[PDB]
């Protein structure tokens, strides 16, 4: 069973965030999340969008989220990251997230999820490869 | 962070607390103890221990469900706890304590592949920050601690250590029933 | 009819009884019963009313499947709505009373959140067409027993149009939300 | 689980509708069933395609059915459209489906399902803006 | 032969035996056998005959979880076979002896709607590649699988390099982990 | 759920393979993966995948594998095949995988099964116009 929450409006709250700051992403970038299945900050975007109208207009209960975990995240996204959790190999906390911010224009690509191993993240060096790639992609947007 | 001279990198750190009242969130504070926070209202409390709390076998489970005292958020967590044991062979292992819907859950632990390999192999992924401290093997894995138990507790600032998330708990649902052995002939 | 240029509003609706034969077809009827039929031969009859058809408490499960005179789709089905059962803790609400092959299985339905909050819960995935908004944590209708009993079929629904998707959405979650009872599966 | 199942070459017939007459979609427009998974259009497709293959080719009984629901149709689809169901928005009972033929050739949009609310269809006007969109998109198309 | 002129096929086979650590493998040998690897060493024997050797009605399968001398990945693969079986009501036809730690399972086979149809169902679909040859089934006789051979036996075994029919293969087995607790009929109230 | 294992950097050798050796395909060819989820070769490299990744970086426990099923293949195309061989439909067995080739510059279309449909494999014959489908989208490069 695959994921199939179309989320609603995407741009973030300053609640969801750590540090308060009126971040919001372009709804080209964001329409990515609809057919990509790999990506960790779609999956946590749809459950934030899932809180957000739970709590908001539906009057606590875990038989709801129980049910509905599928549609909001791919499980077997959780299952790859713990497989690459025990292996030595660097998981994805879910937690710190990068993109690739175009000043100028504004628009923005995707963000993934910052890798960790050791209990500390990889400063820019280990997956710089995969910033380029990204920023390669970017370009091929235009 | 200047990539191409035209992109700069904009980190995003997600706060997890909002999402406490629609389900779960874990933290550890110590390298141990283990919490899973259902809301403001009592949680889930998981330690690991020498001291024992329970000294007795017996587990009256069925009879916890005929009262029907005990919060029903913390029956499912725990009953998803104890369902995702990769491998559970040994009935002794478990012995619980419900009284007034109190939850109160001990798992004996004491040279591979036994119930202490497949339980704490469940408990280090109630959370993956906070767990590992207490990578060359999994599959084979013990600690020094001799007992889990699981407690309910209310809720006070237990997440000083590791970032509260839901990541684990969510994780578990899907293999909440993935492997259990056969103990009956008729299931 | 242009709606964009030319671009017209057309629309197509699906026959649901040619799909009669391969899995269950749920119907509504009144507001309170609600039906299934496995084929065009037989099926469950899903009511909820005051009035108890059986009085025991007692349900041989496990004798039941020994004599074996049961239709196996039939018990099949319920033992997806019994299984589907968010958190089924008060395990004497239920009464079965097999006896001959008979399935005349019930439910009893009696702040909130109790067992019939789940029953109730189940019923209205199961038969998803009229099973009657913001009331999720305690649905509590007011009709005080549920009802599950095999059916020969007929034209037992015209109310709510025939469809299995009720079905196929409790087919899946047969095992989630369910409270462990044995200390050792 | 996906939506493994093909579509054997697709054409919808007179008994399985009701004042339809061989209404049939073209080869580009079921395309997109072996890649959209939000779709209940193409889910109806795959039900009525192996519904089809089970009189004609297999020789009454669930075990088929319960056999080869993941990989014919995805479940939460209908959780989600049962979760819209509880949430007063509208949903989806896959009753009615609603596209647009061309006037001057047989290439049509991918219909998408008429919405319900409390009971009763919802207005053309409320998703108008959602017809927009699909006519934006085909036009794109072009 | 070549497609456009400039594109010729080229063909990739795959040697599965290479499987056998990390995820089990079954095969087929002897039209009754159907051998299953679980990893370097062991497996089990997945054997159809006519002579019973479990003549008793009991399985003492807690006392079997109780002593522990079994091995565990063993009765994980009877487990996953056990709860995979479609519409599994009689009980007093299997007969399983646990003690010792062998793994011994007697599905006892003796209207085609009963035990020995889903049984058997999962039988070919556990070892998938020649199984064929073992169901004198037909072709979309999904409803009725039937046998010559009376029982299903199950059996502890050493290895011996049994693949003589068809080759090593996972995908029996890894597809039907899923079909585990699919289709179980309820057994209690509160289960 | 969906697949969600990352294939590392994915060419075989004889250690993996039956007959050729060194059969290495490009990055362009395998990136076909991420996008599409009803084809065997997929799993199968996943599966070669971690059987690499577990051989090495850990240290023959079923469990790892009964945990991680769904996150490493699709069970789903598997008992789509288990289908087609109750119809007798052509299936395939997941042994034998065809594919287009050409020594210009190398690329290569990602493979397909070699469907199986008498109990030896199908000649080409039968199934020419999948390959020529495969064929004339392997012009579209532009
Ligand atoms: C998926 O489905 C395909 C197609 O069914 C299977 O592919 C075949 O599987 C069978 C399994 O038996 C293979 O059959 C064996 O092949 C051996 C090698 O072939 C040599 O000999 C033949 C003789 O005609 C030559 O044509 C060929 O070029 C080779 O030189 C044979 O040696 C086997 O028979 C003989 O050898 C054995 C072992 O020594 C003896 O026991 C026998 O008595 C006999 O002398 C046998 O024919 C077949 O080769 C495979 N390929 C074909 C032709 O399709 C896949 O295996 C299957 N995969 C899965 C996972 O299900
Ligand atoms: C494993 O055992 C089964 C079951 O056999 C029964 O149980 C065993 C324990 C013994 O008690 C048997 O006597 C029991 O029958 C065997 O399957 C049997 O296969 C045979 C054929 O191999 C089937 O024979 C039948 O023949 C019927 C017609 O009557 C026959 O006899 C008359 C008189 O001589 C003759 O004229 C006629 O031509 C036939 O030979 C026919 O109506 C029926 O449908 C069937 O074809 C028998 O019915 C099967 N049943 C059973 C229960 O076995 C397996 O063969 C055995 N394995 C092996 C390897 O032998
Ligand atoms: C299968 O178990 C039965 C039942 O034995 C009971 O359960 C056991 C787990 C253990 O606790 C026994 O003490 C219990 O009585 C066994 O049948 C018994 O066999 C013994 C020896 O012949 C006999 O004295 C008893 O009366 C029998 N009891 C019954 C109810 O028949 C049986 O032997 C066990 N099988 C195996 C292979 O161990
Ligand atoms: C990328 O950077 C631009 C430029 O700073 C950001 O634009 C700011 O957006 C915020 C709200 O998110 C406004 O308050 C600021 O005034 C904007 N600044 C300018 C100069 O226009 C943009 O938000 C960033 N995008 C992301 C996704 O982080
Ligand atoms: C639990 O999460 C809720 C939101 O889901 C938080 O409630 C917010 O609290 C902030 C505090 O500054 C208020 O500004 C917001 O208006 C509140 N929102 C709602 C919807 O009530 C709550 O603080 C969280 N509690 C904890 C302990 O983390
Ligand atoms: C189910 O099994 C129980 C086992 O106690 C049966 O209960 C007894 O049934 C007999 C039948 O002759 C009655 O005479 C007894 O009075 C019953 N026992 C008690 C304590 O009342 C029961 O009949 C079986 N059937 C059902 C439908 O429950
Ligand atoms: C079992 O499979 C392994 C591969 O998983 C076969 O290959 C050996 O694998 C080990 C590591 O697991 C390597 O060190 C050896 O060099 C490999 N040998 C060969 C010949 O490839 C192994 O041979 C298989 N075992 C059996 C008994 O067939
Ligand atoms: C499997 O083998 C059978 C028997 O040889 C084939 O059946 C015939 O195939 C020919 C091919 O020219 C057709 O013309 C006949 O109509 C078929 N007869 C029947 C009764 O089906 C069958 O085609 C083979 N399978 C294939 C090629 O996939
Ligand atoms: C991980 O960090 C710890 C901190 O104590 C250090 O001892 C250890 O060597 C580190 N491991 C690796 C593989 O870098
Ligand atoms: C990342 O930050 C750390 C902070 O101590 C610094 O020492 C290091 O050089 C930085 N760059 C890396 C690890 O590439
Ligand atoms: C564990 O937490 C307790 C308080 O709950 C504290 O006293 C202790 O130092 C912590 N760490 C341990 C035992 O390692
Ligand atoms: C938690 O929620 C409860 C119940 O609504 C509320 O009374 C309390 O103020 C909230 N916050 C806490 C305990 O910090
Ligand atoms: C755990 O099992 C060991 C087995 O030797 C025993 O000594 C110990 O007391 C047990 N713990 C409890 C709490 O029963
Ligand atoms: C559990 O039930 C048994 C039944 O015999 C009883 O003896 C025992 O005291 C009970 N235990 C607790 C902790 O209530
Ligand atoms: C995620 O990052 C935070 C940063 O403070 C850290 O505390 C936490 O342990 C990390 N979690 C994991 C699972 O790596
Ligand atoms: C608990 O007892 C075990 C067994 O002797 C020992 O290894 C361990 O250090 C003790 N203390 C703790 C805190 O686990
Ligand atoms: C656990 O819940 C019970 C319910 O009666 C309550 O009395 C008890 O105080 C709770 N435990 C703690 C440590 O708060
Ligand atoms: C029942 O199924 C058959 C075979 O698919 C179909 O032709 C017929 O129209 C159906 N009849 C009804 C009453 O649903
Ligand atoms: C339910 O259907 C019954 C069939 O006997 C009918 O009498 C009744 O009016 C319907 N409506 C109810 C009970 O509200
Ligand atoms: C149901 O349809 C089947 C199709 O085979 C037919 O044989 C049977 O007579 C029908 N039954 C009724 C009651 O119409
Ligand atoms: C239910 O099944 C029994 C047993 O086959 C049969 O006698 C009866 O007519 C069926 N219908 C009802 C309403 O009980
Ligand atoms: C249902 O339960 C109530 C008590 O809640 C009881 O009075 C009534 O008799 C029960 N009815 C049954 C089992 O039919
Ligand atoms: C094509 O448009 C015509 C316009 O007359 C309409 O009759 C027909 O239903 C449409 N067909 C399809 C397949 O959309
Ligand atoms: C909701 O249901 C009511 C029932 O009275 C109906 O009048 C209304 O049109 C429905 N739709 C909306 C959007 O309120
Ligand atoms: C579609 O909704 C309408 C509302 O009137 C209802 O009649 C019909 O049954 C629904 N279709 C289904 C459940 O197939
Ligand atoms: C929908 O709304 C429009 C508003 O102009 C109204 O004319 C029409 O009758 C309504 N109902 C329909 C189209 O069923
Ligand atoms: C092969 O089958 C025959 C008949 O069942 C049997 O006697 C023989 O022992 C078997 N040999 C092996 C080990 O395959
Ligand atoms: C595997 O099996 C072979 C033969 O039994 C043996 O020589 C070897 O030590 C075993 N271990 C490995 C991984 O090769
Ligand atoms: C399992 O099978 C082998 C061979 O049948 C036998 O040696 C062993 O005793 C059985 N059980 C154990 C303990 O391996
Ligand atoms: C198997 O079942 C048949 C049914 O006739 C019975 O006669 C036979 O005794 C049973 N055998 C065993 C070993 O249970
Ligand atoms: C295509 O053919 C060339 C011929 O040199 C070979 O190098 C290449 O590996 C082939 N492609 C694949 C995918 O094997
Ligand atoms: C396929 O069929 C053709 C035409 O009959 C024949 O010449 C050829 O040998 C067959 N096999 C292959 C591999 O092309």
């Amino acid at each position: 069973g695959t994921f199939t929450w179309t989320l609603s409006d995407y741009c973030l709250t300053r609640w969801m965030l750590i540090e308060a700051e009126l971040k919001c992403f372009g709804n080209t970038a964001v329409a990515k999340c609809n057919e990509k299945h790999d990506e960790e900050f779609c999956d946590m975007l749809r459950l934030f969008d899932f809180n957000k109208q739970a709590i908001q207009r539906l009057k606590m209960s875990i038989q709801l989220i129980n049910k509905a975990v599928n549609a909001l995240i791919n499980d077997q996204l959780i299952m790859k990251n713990h497989l690459r959790d025990i292996m030595c190999i660097p998981y994805c906390n879910y937690s710190k997230y990068w993109y690739l911010n175009h000043t100028t224009t504004g628009r923005t690509s995707l963000p993934k999820c910052w890798l960790v191993s050791n209990g500390s993240y990889l400063n820019e060096t280990h997956f710089s490869d995969d910033i380029e790639q990204q920023a390669d992609n970017m370009i091929t947007e235009m | 962070s200047l990539y191409k001279g035209v992109y700069e990198l904009q980190t995003l750190e997600l706060n997890m607390e909002t999402l406490n009242m629609t389900m779960p969130l874990s933290c550890t504070k110590n390298n141990s103890h283990h919490y899973i926070m259902v809301g403001n209202e009592t949680g889930l409390e998981l330690t690991l221990t020498n001291t024992s709390i329970i000294n007795h076998k017996f587990c009256n489970l069925s009879d916890a469900h005929k009262k029907n005292l005990y919060d029903h958020a913390l029956m499912s967590i725990i009953s998803t706890f104890h369902l995702s044991i990769p491998n559970f062979n040994q009935y002794e292992a478990m012995s619980c304590d419900f009284n007034g819907g109190k939850i109160s859950v001990q798992y004996n632990l004491s040279h591979c592949g036994t119930v202490a390999n497949g339980v704490l192999q469940t408990f280090m992924r109630m959370a993956w920050g906070g767990s590992y401290i207490a990578c060359g093997n999994w599959d084979c894995i013990m600690t020094s601690y001799q007992y889990l138990i699981i407690q309910n507790t209310t809720w006070e600032d237990h997440c000083q250590f590791s970032r509260p998330s839901p990541i684990g708990y969510l994780g578990l649902l899907s293999q909440r029933t993935r492997d259990i052995y056969i103990s009956r002939r008729l299931l």
